[PDB]
Parts: structure tokens; sequence; C-alpha cells
RNA sequence: AAUAAAAUAUUACUUUGGAUAGUUUAGUUUCCUGGGCGAUGAAGAACGCAAUGAAUUGCGAUAAGUGAUAGGAACAAUAAAAUGUGAAUAUCCAAAAUUUGAAUGCUUGAAAGUAUACUAAGGUAUAUAUGAUAUUCAAUAUCCA
RNA sequence: CUGUUGCUUAUAGACGAUGGCAUCAGAAAUCGGUGUUGUAAGCCUCUCGGGUAUUGAAUG
RNA sequence: GGGAACGGGCUUGAUUGGAACGGCGGGGAAAGAAGACCCUGUUGAGCUUGACUCUAAUUUAUCAUGUGACACUCAUUUCGUUAAAUGUUAAAAAACAUUAAAAUGAAACAGGCGAUUGAAAGAGAUAGACGGGGAGUUUGGCUGG
RNA sequence: UGAAACUGUCCUUAGUGCAGAUCUUGGUGGUAGUAGCAAAUACUAAGAAGAGGAAAAAAACAUCUUAGAACUGAAGAGGAGAAAGGUUCCUAAACAACAUUACUUGGAUUAGGGUGAAUCGAUCCUAAAUUACAGAUGGAAAUCCUUAAGAAAAGGAUUGAAAGGGAAUAAGAUUAAUAGUUCUUAAUCAAGAGAAAUGGUAACAUAUCAUGAACUUUAAAAUGGAGUGUGAAAAUCUACGGAAGAGUUCUCUUUUCUUCUUAACAAAAGUAAAUUCCACUGAAAUGAAUCAAUCAGAGAAGUGGAAUUUAUUGGCUUUGUAAGAAAUUCAAUGAAUUGUGGUAUUUUUGCAGUCUUCAUAAAAAUUAAAGGGAAUCUUUUGCUCGUACUAAUAACCGCAACAGGUCUCCAAGAAGCAAAAUCUUUAGUUAAAUAGAAUAACGCAGGUAAGGGAAGUCGGCAACAUAGCUCUGUAAGUUAGCAAGAAAGAGUAGCUCUGGUGAUCGAAUCAGAACUUUAAAGGUUAGGGGAAUCCGACUGUUUAAUAAAAACAUAGCAUUCUGAUAAAUCUAAAAGGUUCAUUACAGAAUGUGAUUUCUGCCCAGUGCUCUG
RNA sequence: GAUUCACGCAGUGUUAACGUGCAAAUUACUUGUCAUAUUUGAGUAUAGGGGCGAAAGACUCAUCGAACUAUCUAGUAGCUGG
């Protein structure tokens, strides 16, 4: 909605801060794994249920 | 067009930057952004050409 | 089985009274040293139509014995109060149609309503429309009157006991034949939960006693112990007689 | 009409998030938490739930406090 | 025709939510808000509309001037002139009466 | 009667798939030593903080870390700056310790807020129950002029 | 020799198949014959006009 | 033909050229579902009823110590108010009524805020009655189904 | 082949040998390049960009611009909101995967950018309701009570609405995207600072004026619906006079089309409609008036006045704002214009009386006035939070870009009784699970048909048929209201005229008369009718997903209990709860089911009851 | 609580379409209904031998002649399969 709470809003935008990929520089670390993040997620493929 | 703590309100603001650069400021609106900061839009007065206050902060 | 409707009454969620545009609590006012020794006199200033309720309520307002201000009262109206006119409450009011008298001060075949019970319980016989009571007799030997209570039975009342000389108004409501089931079902606007009423033949066996098989009948007998118990105590309780009487 | 149809109108939420346990089990006319078991002082723990005990309890989160105390 | 939108959030036909529709420059049509109707003041007796103040919100009366919401008589802006009228002479008859009647007949 | 396109059969090579073999910073069980939380604000939850981070880890407006004590030359994915005048690293220590939560001035939905007193802001204190002491009272409750 | 292909091919046809022709080939308009409708537009008369006509019609 | 009594396979015959396109609804006792009809389980569940055994509610008796010889109130019950004059002495008028003059005005006292009920009734214990309102369970076997 | 562990013998030990369990987990075939990628009318030409229309027509080619042709048709496929979603919004780069072909496109990938309030909301108030301390209750968990139980709270505590109540902001411009929020100009509100008046007969009136405490009272906030009439505005239509631009034009058309506007807040030239009061006088021969009504010696009509309502001041024109804005043109920033009307329709907004209820259709915050008589213009500040986007044939809920579902605001022309069907304008769109060729069967959707006319079939199922308006006419039966649009019959077009219905020029409506034709409601829209029987009286409700009915409800009738400390009844308990803010014309429990007519006999049995 | 049309809604018939669907109940036409016993949003109240029911054993989140979920529980099985 447009009309919100504010703690509400801001659990809002740390769900758009942690939709992000892993960085370029994090990956040519050494003994890495961590390539691709399996926690991402899309507004129109499974919806955050808050 | 300043980002600043969402916990100082407009009357906090105003007085930082007045204090800070030592200027004068008739207006401030501000809105909170969805990453939490609060970005602060000063308005200085007249008399004051905020193109040597941006140029002394660094901006051009 | 199942629970019937009389026991989900009881419960009281969706059976509550709708009693939200009501007027108020209609009564006597509270009784003081001025209406037990002397006479108080109030002024009808409106005669309004409280929800749920077929006689019209008063709007009296008796000034103050003791401090300074106003006593805003609600009385049920007696038929024949206007607008304007002033009442008396006390024990020497006069015999007059409106006035609250002690029920000793009536003399015998008066015609009272909204008595009290109790002295000084605020009306409790004769409310509803066109209802009264009568004045049997007088017993100044332990200060006692007895009255006819709308229904027929007498009543032994304290001789203090209060009530309003005359008919309640509104006389004659329910000779009105209702005709549509519209109209039925506006008369419980401001009233419960009761109206369309399902016949406990019409219901299966879980739901009622009355629920019957492949015919719709009851099966058993209709009259009932008083000791029965909430959810088999359906039909006619303690019927001494039964049948169209002759 | 039982099935697809009666799914459009919902667009009111029984449940929000909990001040307490931070899960959306706040139901908001109770007043209560399904989870959590708030305002009730008590944390809302069941033994025949031995599951939810493991998954919020002593030792699942930071330990702030308790972790200095212990090796102390 | 020019056809509009609510300028405020209220999506409803309320009682608070009126509007009107006028003319402004370049043709465009703009959405006004208009104020609810409000009654007037009543006698106290005969409960009938009092003459000589307006019919605004509550509020609004402090902004009036100070003659503009009473009448320069007495009991003015609560009752009205055949209200005072017998009360002046219910005052002077009864006491008259009892003068008469009662304290030396 | 005839052909071997399709079909069928075996082997080699390749492919789809991930069995088998070798391996293990992970588990399971038994035993030994403790069993050391909280109004001096716990466990839990939320939010925030890295030069380049989304998770995770560590930490709390002094932020992937401060002081002190040990420790002695690294870190690295890339570039910086610092460094034997002390880099990493370790700790029952010192300082500091956001919003909540028993949550405790009042309110709290996803709520934004707000009162008083002490020391404009900032910081403290003010829930309920309860023990001891002090002080101000109330009830002719018992005497009592 | 046969098959493909072309004639947006027919006496054939779901697709294959079948039938015909393939440079003296084929296609096309135009004209004539043959039909349908009912008398065009500009100024009752022009007017048995005008319009259509293989698309699976017949000549040149 | 025989066979588990209606074969694609077995026996004897009829007969057979390999790969298939469009249709089609004869067959594959075609697919969907551990038959829902019927029966058997010493398998259930809903509903009914003087089926068996119980149980809430209701009801009756006894016990649970107020005084004086029916009367009282003092526990107890049900109420009403701003606990606002308790008890004993001394219908002409839809109006206003308050913050007192004056030299107490505006009377004293009670061990009861004002009534109602009352040693009866409520709740407890025990005992009898009633109680599909409700709980638990059962409702033989053989048998040309 | 594979590159780091392993084997043989004897004892000991076992989580020790698989073809099955509709076995478990994982992987993979035939079916099979098969069924399909067929609702939502629809695309075409040139150009650009790009690796991506080639070619013996490989007959089809995604995005953008232009031209053509079209659809939704203003109760929209338009412009905005509430909930829900949560960054999907905007831009640039980029196309591996995803949107049943492809994509240079995208609600998809990557990286940046974006949400500005004293006046809009939340915040504030209370509604149904909800929850505390103390108290009451319980073995316990906990339950009850919400002002009653209290040394608590002048009177009663917390929460409860982004649709209820509510102090105060508008126009224009601006951004790739926000704007009653920014900018320009102009306003408003709240909180601050710098012996006590007149006028009028009266109703009542005076840029603050002109004192007004405790206390009390009144009014406001703040109250259903139907239907009729009517004031004003806007839109549409139209009359007069033009200014500017555009369209058609060898056939005419002094022609068709487009623009000609103006806010909040205030002013007071001119001038309204309705209602209620005041003064004079006193009405019968009774008058006054409305569409309807309704009113009058507790005083009509008349004359003269006062007040209030009419989307801010004061309703409309007009004025300030303010033309300097904006609109439409012209020139290369500068110039031009921006009258007056209508006894027309619709929407909106008020008003006035009428009707209707066994229905009478919120409260509080907060504001003003009264009674009483105690006491003696300038300027400052305005905090916190929401604000992007969709709001749906692709942003929400259904596993999805699902033909399903989901609350509202604004609303053009034709035609018509109509917001119906049909077509169009402003706006949006031509994409929305791929197409090309061919034109078999069998299908799905839409039609027609000789002669006959239900012979088909369980059954007129399906289809056909009737259909608008005016006039004539209309039966049995009947609860006298109806049946009824009964049934049945005649008329209807085009063109040229005439007459009727008003005000001091105008309305579409009705009637009639000539003449002509393809003889006229019918493109779209648009009842088939009659004669009986059964059931239910009627309007209404029902098995979401095989039963819409004769079932349920209903009004009417009848029965039973109950004097309120009661009846019914929830609870383990309870100064506990419900009907009950109640009181027999009431509360509680039942059967039959409108009206008319009638409800016969039976008290043995089982119930129930007794004043025994 | 008259008769009808429209916006909407339903679900009488076709026992039409579809029936590995647009859809775990929809589509088309026909039909009915389309304001006072009307329709509808939000807030709120009622909870499992319970609620709510103009009564169909209907509805209580695709679950109802007793919801969903977890524990007792690897319930027992003279019966079927390996």
């Amino acid at each position: 909605t447009g009309h919100k709470g504010f703690s509400y809003k801001l659990k809002l935008g740390k769900k758009i801060h942690q939709n992000r990929g892993v960085p370029q520089w994090f990956r040519m670390k050494t003994g890495n794994t961590i390539n691709y993040n399996f926690k991402r997620r899309h507004w129109n493929r499974r919806k955050m249920g808050m | 067009v300043f980002l600043c703590e969402q916990k100082a309100n407009k009357t906090m603001i105003k007085k930082a930057v007045e204090k800070r650069y030592g200027v004068k400021v008739i207006k401030v609106n501000t809105l909170v952004r969805l990453d939490g900061l609060k970005k602060a839009f000063v308005r200085l007065a007249p008399d004051v050409e905020a193109m040597e206050v941006a140029t002394k902060i660094g901006l051009f | 089985g199942r629970r019937t409707l009389s026991q989900r009454k009881g419960r009281g969620s969706i059976f509550k009274s709708r009693s939200h545009h009501k007027l108020g609590v209609a009564q006597h006012r509270a009784i003081d040293f001025f209406e037990r020794h002397s006479t108080v006199r109030g002024l009808v200033k409106s005669i309004e139509h409280d929800p749920g309720r077929g006689a019209p309520l008063a709007r009296v307002v008796f000034r103050n014995p003791r401090q300074y201000g106003l006593d805003k009262e609600l009385f049920i109206c007696a038929e024949g109060l206007y607008s304007g006119q002033y009442i008396y409450c006390g024990s020497k009011a006069s015999l007059h149609i409106g006035n609250v008298l002690p029920i000793g001060q009536c003399p015998e075949g008066t015609v009272v309503c909204n008595v009290e019970s109790k002295p000084g319980d605020r009306g409790i016989i004769a409310r509803a429309s066109g209802n009264y009571a009568t004045v049997i007799s007088h017993n100044a030997d332990n200060e006692t009157t007895r009255i006819r209570l709308p229904s027929g039975a007498k009543k032994t009342l304290k001789s203090n006991c209060r009530a309003m000389v005359g008919i309640i108004a509104g006389g004659g409501r329910t000779e009105k034949p209702i005709l549509k089931a519209g109209v039925a079902y506006r008369m419980y606007k401001a009233k419960r939960t009761t109206w369309p009423r399902v016949r406990g033949v019409a219901m299966n066996p879980v739901d009622h006693p009355h629920g019957g098989g492949n015919h719709q009948h009851v099966g058993h007998p209709t009259t009932l112990k008083r000791s029965s118990p909430p959810g088999q105590k359906a039909g006619k309780v303690a019927a001494r007689r039964t049948g169209l009487i002759r | 009409t039982k099935g697809t149809s009666c799914r459009g109108t919902r667009h009111n939420k029984t449940h929000i998030l909990c001040k307490r346990c931070g899960k959306r089990s706040w139901h908001l006319q109770k007043q209560r938490c399904a989870s959590c078991g708030y305002p009730d002082a008590k944390m809302r723990q069941y033994a025949w739930g031995y599951k939810a005990l493991r998954r919020r309890t002593q030792g699942t989160g930071r330990m702030r406090h308790l972790k200095i105390a212990l090796k102390r | 025709a020019v056809r509009v939108t609510y300028v405020r959030k209220h999506s409803y036909n309320t009682k608070s939510n009126g509007i009107r529709i006028v003319k402004t420059a370049g043709g465009n049509m703009t959405v006004q808000h208009r104020q609810k109707i409000s009654n007037g003041v009543r006698c106290g007796d005969c409960g009938c509309v009092l003459a000589g103040i307006r019919h605004i919100r509550p509020h609004q009366y402090g902004w009036l001037g100070k003659s503009k919401r009473t009448v320069t008589r007495a009991y003015g802006g609560v009752k009205c002139h055949k209200c005072v009228q017998k009360k002046i002479l219910r005052a002077f008859l009864i006491n008259e009466h009892n003068l008469i009647k009662l304290a030396a007949a």
C-alpha cells in the first residue's frame, strides 16, 4: 500500500537491499564456493509474506 | 540536498547546516528513503548563493 | 447430537440486545427526602419513541431539591401526558394522571402503572403498552397493599411502593395484523435475534429433539417436566392443561 | 465456487509481524501472537512441539551476554 | 467533456468527501472540496431555528464578529422572541398572583 | 520371390546419467569435568556497522572493531595507507555497549508518539507485588483531659 | 530412361498418389459469344442502359 | 478344441511383404479407483431408544450451633443512591432559582448509609428419585449368498 | 581403462546376498517430433536500427517513426484511488535463461536514479467492541469484573475507523519519474510577542469595539427512506455578432470543423428563488394559494419591513487576484484577440412542503451563545511518519502474463421511453498461449431450404414463431383488488402542407389533409397465445462443486410456562453471563402454515398436571 | 414487501462447449432476478460434542454425519501384499 507504518517501510527497504547478488571481487577469492545468492527472490516469483 | 540521520528532525538538520557551513537556511524538506537514510532539501537564503557553498564542499 | 438454538441463545453472541439507539433506562427518580415527605415538580419537556419498545417515553425535568442545576429524568409516558405538562412526585401528590405516588396513597380501585416491586427500585410492573395494575385493598396493620397485576395475579407490596397514575400509552399496538414477513423483520430491529423460527420437526435428529424421520412428526409427547435438562426441554413445560380450552 | 473463485477476495491480513518473536504470527483481532505467545509474559512452548523448541530457544541466536558469562 | 479525478486519497463519496468540478484557465476543470451543510441554532423551548445567526460549522463561529453570533436581547441566541416573551409574562404574572393570593391576601 | 530402409543381435568409441572404487574439517554412542543466566536488564527478536558485501561471520553510533596484557612480521580478490617507534593473532581484563524483549512512567498494529521531576538539547528516574527504616497522615478503633 | 521442379496445373486430390502440358510451352489482359441484375452517373429522353461475368464457363 | 467352463501366445487347421499416412470406434473381458452393491471381521463412526453400564443439569431428606419465648436481627440473600434529612425528641402559566445578608442564620441526639430477606434460603457433604441432555460399549453361531 | 591403496588363509562379529511389496529415492525410454501452441473482429506499405527475409516465393519477418485500415465506444480495453503487492516506477547498457514461434521488445538481466506537506492523511475523538492495577473466582493454567466491589481512576482507566467526527492552499509552471508536497504569485489557520456603547415600535442591526470569573443551561458537531415541484452551476444542444486557423471545392456549399478560459481567498456596482418572523388593519357574501397540498380572530389576504438558505466571503452577473497566466494564431523573442443570449435536455448541489414505519433511523473530541455578577496593525514559529508504481484480459488472490474472483470516483455525439443493442468523438490500443499453404472426412459456432407440418421423441428437447407504438375491443372465474398486454381486429413509410397546445420570440408534442412509392416497427432492440389438472397461498430462502422444488421461511391460527430474587439458559467457579437500556400488549418453548368453511368421537395405554 | 427494462448478479435449460479444460466448477446462448426479508466494503463478535444455519447435515480457508495441526504413535489388525 501507499499508506504504511514507519518500521514496516524500513523492513521493506531491507528486503530490497538483500535482493542482490554476489559482488565480482568476492567471486575471485581463493577457495570460494559462493557464486550465486540462493536467498534471492523476485516480486512476481515468490511473495515475501510480510 | 543532503543525506542525514533519520533520528534528526527538521530543526536539528537546519541548525547543523548553519553551524557546519555558515549559511542561512529558510526551508527544510525531508523524506525518509527506503534504505533508511533521510534526504534533506535545505534551501538557503537569497542573500547566500549556494553555487560557492557547493563548490567549497566539493560537489563541483 | 448438537446444541439446540435455545442453548446457543444463552451465550449471547449474536443474540445480544440490539440496544444501540435506545434512549436509556426508563424509571422513576431515586427516592429522597423530598419525595418521601414532600412533593417535587417535573416538567414534561418532550415525548419520544424509544426503539425496541412499544410505548413512548417522556423526558421529564425536575429542577433540583438540594443543589443548583437540573435533574433530567426519563419516564414511561402515561396515556394523556402532553408536552409542557407539570407532573408531581411525592407522598402528598394529588391523584392526577401522570403523577407518581406511593401505592398506599392511592384509593382502592385506582389504576396505576410502573409500580415498584420493592420500595426504591424505580418501577417493575405494568410497563408495556396499554398495561396497568389496579389497587385491590389496603392493610394499615402491616403497612401493605394488594394490587392486581396485568396477568390477573394478585401481589402484596409495601404501602410506600411507588407507581404512576394512569395507563401506559400506546395501547392497541398488538391488535393490528402484521401482514408481511418484512414487517415482522423490522419489528425486531431494536430487539434480539429471534424472528425467523425454523420448526424443530423440519430439522434433523442432531439439531433438535423434534428432528424427525421420513415423515415430519414429533414422535413422543410434547409435554415435558420442568426438570428436563437444557437441550431436551423443547415444547410445553409443566403443562397443566393442553389443547383448545373450552 | 469454493475453489478458484472464492480466493479473489483475500486481501485482509489475519496476522501481521510480531514485536517479540519477529514472525508474521500476531493475530490482529485476537491481539496475541500464535508463535511466541505474546503479551503473555512467558514464551509459548509446548512439549508436543519438539521441533518448535529447537527452532527458537537458547543458543539459536547471538547469545550476546551469555557467551561471555559461561566462558568466564 | 473533460473528466476529472479526486485530488485527495479518499476514493468514496462520503459526507466529508464532497467535491465541486469548476472550470479553470485553458478550459480544463479542477476539483474543489465543498463544505458540509450545517444546521442553525434552535430555541431551547420551541425548537425553532433562530434568526440572526448563520448556519455554519461550530468552529467557524469563533471567526465571526462578536455581534454576528448572537442577538442583542435577553437570552439572545438561545431563545426565540416568542420564547422570551412568554418567560417575561410568566415571571411577572406568577409573582403578582402570589403577592395577592398569599402574602397578606 | 526379392530388398535391407526401419527392426534385431555383439563389440569398440562417444554421449545422457551418476552407480562403483578410493577419501572425509561431518555425525552417532559411551565416559570424564563442570552445569558458571537475569531489574548491575537475561534468552529471543529487529535494525545497523567492512574501501569495494547479497548471504554468513564478528561487532554496537568508539561498528568485520578501541585500550591493556601476552605475541613477535604479516594480509591478499584488487588497490590504498600503516608497521620492530611493534603487523597479524589470543583473552574470564578495561572502556563502550542502537531499538526492543521479564520490559518496568503511559501508549504501541506494521505506532508515528507522549507526561512529570532532577541534571534548549542530551542523560537519568517514575510499572506491580513486597521486607526494613524514616516521615506525613486517617479512623473516638481502645483509653483519655 | 525415371524421379524432383514449373504451369500458385487439371477431368484428380487430406498428404502421397492420379491425369495433362512443359518453348509451336504456359500465363495475362483486351475483344467477341454466353449468362445475372434491372435501366447507371451528367444534363420522362439519352438507356435492352450501367455493372458483373470463372473464380471450377466457351472463342480469338 | 481343450483349458479357471469367452486365447494374442498352447493343439490342429486358414493363412502371412517390410515400413506406415488419414479415419474409425469391433477388440485389447482398453484407462481412470485396493467395488460404493453383497458377505465376512469377535473393525469403526453418525443417529435413535426403559439395549447394558454410567454422568452433567433438576429434585427430595439429613448434617453443618444467631437471640428471646411465634417475636427479633446479628450473620445471609436481593437491591438504591452524589451511601444527600433514617429513627427519637424539640393540578390555572413549557420562566428564574447557585458563589447569603444580618447579628448562629440552616435545631439537637443515636454507636443502624437507606431499604428487603432472614435464621429460612443459597453453596458443600452424604443418601434416594429422575435424567439419550450426554459418555462408554454391545447387539451369538450354523446356513446350497 | 583407471592412478593409491589392496589381497589370500583360520577364527570372531553382523545394519551380510533381491526381480517383485500401487515398495523408497534418483535417473531414463516407447507413446512421439505425436496431441497441441484455434475465445478476446486485424492487419498492410515505405523508412530506420540490428548478425538476424533470406529465396528457384522460404507466400509468414519481432522493435521504433510515418501513411492507410481498424477495435474498446465513454456503467470503456480512458483518467485516478482503498486493500494487496513491494521497487514491479524512470533511464542506460545488455538478451544466457523466462513470456507454448522469435524478439533488437518486456512487469525479464545488470547498473544507476527516483517518493520533498503548518493547510492531504495518519497522529486527535469516540462507535460496535477490546484490555489493565486493586477486587472476586479457580487445584491449576487462568477466568470474571470496566466503575461495580477500591483511602484507586472534578468524575471516571487502555485500545478500537487512512470510508464515521475533524482548525487552516489555490492557480500556473516544472521532472527521464514527485508534487493540493517543489518553484512563482497570492492566501488561510493555530499558538505566541509587540462601574463597563449605541440604533430600530418590532423582527433585529452596528471594519474587535462596547469588560464579564465560579456555577448552570441551551444549541451545534449530529442523523432513515420514497416521491413531487423548484433555485443555481456545469456539460450537451442552440440564437445573434464576429476574430483566428484548418477541411472540401470543377459539382455545389456567405460552407463544415477547432479556440474564444480563469482558482483559492476577499469585495459589494446591479439583481434573484424559497422559507420563517415583525409593524398597520381585522376576513363570512369566507377568502388565500399549490403539480399535490395546506392555511387563517392563539389572526388570513393586502402594504411596508427583518432574517436565513442557495457548492468561499453574500445565491447569480460583476470586481480584486488577473492577464502579466493560459488557449488559438502570425512573424523572426515580438505581436493579435479572448461579446451578448435561450419559457431546451442531462448530471450535480441545495431548498420547500407530501408520504411511510409495531423501523423514528450514532457518540465523543471540540465550538458558540445565554442566565449570573465575582474582579477591577507588525512580527515569530509550525515537530514525527506515509507520499514512487500497478490497482488488473500481465503488477492483487487462484502454483502462471490463468476467459475465474476483487470496494469506489469522473463520464461526449447520433437514435430511442431508455445509462438497452448499433455506430462514432477525446483517450487507449492493433499486442494480448506462433504462423503459411490447401479448402478432404468428422467436428465446434452461426445460417438457410421444395412439399408436408410433431408423423420424430420419455417428453415440441433444440430451433422456429410472437414482439415497438396508436386506436377499437377484451371472457369465464374472483378474496371484487384483479384476471388483462386476456383473447381478437385495424393502422404505421417518403414528400408537400394545415390546425391545436404559450410568453411580452420559443418547446417538442398531438391531430388532420393532398401526392408518390418496392405499401412502411422490425437493421438493432423487441411478450407466442389459449383450455384444464396437481402442489405451495403470495414477495423471499436453500444442498459453494450433479437436487431451486411440492422443501425452508412467512403473515394468520393455536398451545405451554413465567410476577422478574422469575422462565429459558451459557459457565469448572464466580459481588459471573444472555434475552434484559427488559416487565405479561413482556420474556421464553412449540405445532400448523394467507383468506373462506370446518376442526367430529376417545383420558383405556404412554406422557404432562393436581388446589389431593 | 405491485409489473417490467438497464448497470449488476445468479445458475432454469441446452442434460451445448470443455472435460490430461481459460478454469481442482469455467464459457456461450436461452432463462430468471435486478432496493427495503435489496446489494455491498471495512471494522467487529461467535471456535470444534463447539460455533453459525429462512434447515440442505448446509457452512466453519479446495478439508465437515464432527476442521486443521502436533503428540500418545512404529496405535491394533485372526485380513491383503512382499
